[PDB]
RNA sequence: UAGCUAGUAGGUGGGGUAACGGCUCACCUAGGCGACGAUCCCUAGCUGGUCUGAGAGGAUGACCAGCCACACUGGAACUGA
RNA sequence: CCCGCAGAAGAAGCACCGGCUAACUCCGUGCCAGCAGCCGCGGUAAUACGGAGGGUGCAAGCGUUAAUCGGAAUUACUGGGCGUAAAGCGCACGCAGGCGGUUUGUUAAGUCAGAUGUGAAAUCCCCGGGCUCAACCUGGGAACUGCAUCUGAUACUGGCAAGCUUGAGUCUCGUAGAGGGGGGUAGAAUUCCAGGUGUAGCGGUGAAAUGCGUAGAGAUCUGGAGGAAUACCGGUGGCGAAGGCGGCCCCCUGGACGAAGACUGACGCUCAGGUGCGAAAGCGUGGGGAGCAAACAGGAUUAGAUACCCUGGUAGUCCACGCCGUAAACGAUGUCGACUUGGAGGUUGUGCCCUUGAGGCGUGGCUUCCGGAGCUAACGCGUUAAGUCGACCGCCUGGGGAGUACGGCCGCAAGGUUAAAACUCAAAUGAAUUGACGGGGGCCCGCACAAGCGGUGGAGCAUGUGGUUUAAUUCGAUGCAACGCGA
RNA sequence: UCCCGGGCCUUGUAACCGUAGGGGAACCUGCGGUUGGAUCACCUCCU
């Protein structure tokens, strides 16, 4: 509508938060598994699903998806975590980082290996 | 017409109710075996009415049932509980599950009773149970809230998504108990006076007191019960309507 | 919240006894999706492999039977740094211990409820409530929780 | 977040500073400010710049250079250019 | 930094390979579970899972996360929208604010041109130089959009002065109209009362019942009461800002349009706050209460029936005086002004011609329906724009959460009003296309029916099928469209 | 006309708004306004 409204009142341009706001813009976050359990998605869906409640430094307790094989992990260990999505589940929007602090590497790997957190084959 | 369909409620109800011997039991409106099998099985024997003889005939040749249960097959507003609280050797615990028309005289006809029930226990849809246990001051209250307030203490159980019944309604709906007073809270010298003192009031709640109870009474003697004529019939506890009553009756 | 509890139990503790785990809790609740939670521990240890290992067994052996399906699904859970906890038993471990507690009872001097345990009768819990003392029965009680304190 | 303000706004006179000035003090006037957003509350050191953007813009002020403020916390004041 | 010496000698990884997106096949795998930015991948091969070979990309790095800008015109200054997708205040008046016809002089604020001072350096950019190159460093220029001051310029804008008549507005004469306010009054009508005649029914429904009547109802005649509303005209019709306005007469009163001049002399438009008007419902105070009728009450119906039916019936509906302040208060379309093909009507003035009376040439106003161009997502809109444009105002920025919370305000109370967010979802939405629609609805057709003939269905027996039985009664076909059928 | 299929053109097939009140329901009722008077949708592909 009019400049002089334009200038009367200028363009409200909208904000928007971080979708993974408990990471308060650290690239990473440690925490605690306060939880450990595994769902099934749905009444036929057979892909179990690994998730934690985690207490983080900053005193923020989160969901955060388990990829990959199993570990030792279990309550009284300890997590880094970063963003990421798990599309088909509801909110989970914070990944486990495989090999961190207490975490190990997908031992059995041989393919994307930077990833799930282990180290080249030793020959 | 509705049943409930899902166990994790069923046992919900069920255990809420808390049913077993030292209690005089007596279901009314078994319906579908599923919620009324584990009543009349923690009860080790159950007193029920089914209206409908179809269904009373269902469930009473059913031998888990049957045996463990004794049955009546009638219109439980004609049923003397009066007899029946003698006959259980303490006053009732009555409950269960309905098509619900029947529910406004339900309520009645448990308040015929308030001497010969120890409670109430039953599903009802969601306006209904809340106006039931409106507090005064809210657009939920008025006259049936009123009485059912002014019979018993009214207390919510648990509520139920439409998903959880047989035929799934629209409505959500919830349990509710309700206990007769051992002694009443508020002492009335009769309930028709309160009966038509609240209709009055709620077939006119957007005027005055004075422009509803007013009409009937002085403000001047409604000022000297303490009650300011110019508030709304909605604004009113069941307190100060047990003293118009009782005011009424005893000027009458 | 449960179907059949006993039997419910009774079917997890097939798998669950031949992992050799230990059943704590069952609980289900009803909404959006409507889904039954299971705490298991063992004191060895529970891992998310463990989990695992039980929620894939209960997702067979449950379902090829099961009483009610809607909206269903599952899932199996160590119990938490603060712990649900649902028997004499359980609080006996834990007396001089605290907890919250929410109840089938519902009424002032309220019970909803933060405590100690203070000791555990057979069909009661005794607890040092808002440092005050006073005792709940084990059917008047619904839901409790321990160590609350871990955040 | 709508009204705000009594050294408050202005004046005279005394005192005061290196210097002008309610700077301050006596009196005297009743002003002064604000919806062209005062008052109030939250948040922030500022800037050359930096990043992005075709540009207009948007973001931002680490490093380096200029300015500002602070020096256990809160108060003062000595000395000296 | 140069020089000597020996030897390929001491030195390559990390992503990804379904599409977007360069790069694919074998293998397993079983929806085991893995895979994931998104779309989505999978059971029997999976180019998407895991493994292998093969490939692509980037490289002493390569990937992941986070964060800002981009893309995003996705706040739209440049560079968006508001009939139906989100969006035009229910309406109007009006203060502040914005905007403003036309002619001449004047001014020179904006504006323009030029100058001068300033705009730290570094950074940026250009043109060079120097490190073996590069990064890096560095010379010189350009740049620093600006600010101040001086100087001119005078179109335009602003100021000032003077006018102007086209906008605005006054006057004179008419015209049409449910415009409003106030006061009388009429003929129907219902109910009610009072008789009169009269008598077994009435009333009601699908049928019933409740209801009314032998104290005479019902019916019908007369007489009276009271409250409410204006049959018909009446219209694709008028008036009104909108809400709205309809028997008739009077009284007061608002606006509008045409006629023909005359007059003022830009007096204008828009309008945040502000102010006022504002259906229906409801409230406030005091009347009234015929008919109707939430609530209520009672009879019925129904599996139930709270509905739908009926007999009742209060509030309310009416009036005066307060309030509320909302409506799909919607042309879902802000106000004002200019322009831009036509066509058929309606209504209401007016001019000229009328041969009169009809006519026929014109010519305003209002208004209805078509439709060109253009516009529009499409539907459609279309000179009464949703076309072409100028001034101002209002409003929207994914869907839910939610016009909801909270606070403020307002209200007698209802509530009104202003108005979040967390949280949650990959949509939500508008128009339009093709099937279902389907319940059909019609066009109709044939030994389909009808009109005939001869059967079958009862008897015996041939034959198939079934059931049953058996050591086996082999197997297949089992309503048409299996059953003397494969055979 | 009907009775059986067909072939064929194609429809006998209320929502809301504001507001006030009931309240087994979604709902029922009163007042007056608006018309926006209804459907629902599965097995692959390159030049
Ligand atoms: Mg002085
Ligand atoms: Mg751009
Ligand atoms: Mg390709
Ligand atoms: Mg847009
Ligand atoms: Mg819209
Ligand atoms: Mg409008
Ligand atoms: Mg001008
Ligand atoms: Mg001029
Ligand atoms: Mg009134
Ligand atoms: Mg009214
Ligand atoms: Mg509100
Ligand atoms: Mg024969
Ligand atoms: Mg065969
Ligand atoms: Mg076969
Ligand atoms: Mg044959
Ligand atoms: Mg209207």
């Amino acid at each position: 509508a009019t400049v002089n409204q334009l200038v009367r009142k200028p363009r409200a341009r909208k904000v928007a938060k971080s979708n993974v706001p408990a990471l308060e813009a650290c690239p990473q976050k440690r925490g605690v598994c306060t939880r450990v359990y595994t769902t099934t998605p749905k009444k036929p869906n057979s892909a179990l699903r690994k998730v934690c409640r985690v207490r983080l430094t900053n005193g923020f307790e989160v969901t955060s998806y388990i990829g990959g094989e199993g570990h030792n992990l279990q309550e009284h260990s300890v997590i880094l975590i970063r963003g990421g999505r798990v599309k088909d589940l509801p909110g989970v929007r914070y990944h486990t980082v495989r090999g961190a602090l207490d975490c190990s590497g997908v031992k059995d790997r041989k393919q994307a290996r930077s990833k799930y957190g282990v180290k080249r084959p030793k020959a | 017409q509705n049943f409930l369909n899902d166990q994790f409620v069923i046992d919900s109800i069920v255990s809420a109710i808390n049913p077993q011997k030292g209690q005089a039991m007596v279901e009314i409106g078994p319906g579908l075996a599923a919620l009324t099998e584990p009543v009349g099985e923690r009860l080790d024997q159950l007193t029920v009415i089914e209206l409908d003889r179809d269904l009373a005939a269902r469930l009473q040749t059913h031998p888990f049932l049957g045996p463990k249960l004794t049955i009546y097959q009638q219109d439980a507003m004609t049923f003397n509980f009066g007899e029946l609280a003698e006959k259980m050797g303490q006053p009732l615990r009555v409950f269960g599950n309905l098509p619900y028309n029947i529910s406004t005289p339900l309520m009645f006809h448990l308040f015929s009773y308030t001497d010969a029930i120890a409670d109430m226990h039953f599903m009802l849809q969601k306006e209904v149970v809340n106006r039931l246990v409106a507090g005064p001051n809210s657009k939920a209250y008025g006259r049936l809230s009123v009485m059912a307030q002014y019979y018993c203490n009214v207390i919510p159980v648990l509520e139920v998504p439409p998903s959880a019944f047989t035929p799934p309604p629209k409505v959500d709906s919830a349990v509710v108990r309700l206990v007769p007073h051992a002694t009443m809270p508020h002492p009335v010298k009769d309930v028709r006076v309160l009966s038509r003192i609240t209709t009055e009031a709620f077939n006119q709640r957007r005027k005055t007191i004075r422009n509803s109870l007013g009409n009937l009474f002085s403000v001047e003697v409604l000022t000297g019960m303490g009650i300011d004529p110019a508030m709304r019939a909605e604004n009113i506890s069941v307190a100060q309507y047990c003293q118009m009553a009782n005011y009424l009756a005893e000027n009458a | 919240m449960s179907t059949l509890e006993q039997k419910l139990t009774e079917m997890i503790t097939a798998p669950v006894e031949a992992l050799g785990f230990e059943l704590v809790g069952i609980e289900f609740i009803r909404g959006r999706t409507s889904t039954l939670r299971i705490y298991i521990d063992s004191e060895d240890g529970i891992n998310v492999d463990d989990c695992a290992d039980v929620s894939h067994q209960v997702s067979a052996v449950l379902d090829v039977e099961d009483p009610i399906t809607v909206a269903y699904n599952l899932e199996v859970s160590s119990p938490g740094l603060d712990r649900p906890l649902f028997t004499a038993e359980h609080y006996a471990r834990f007396v001089g211990e605290e907890v919250t507690l929410v109840l089938r009872m519902a009424v002032q001097n309220r019970r909803k409820w933060q405590g100690v345990i203070k000791a555990v009768d057979g069909e009661m819990i005794t607890v040092t409530v808002e440092g005050k003392d006073e005792v709940f029965a084990l059917s008047n009680i619904q839901k409790a929780n321990l160590v609350p304190h871990f955040a």
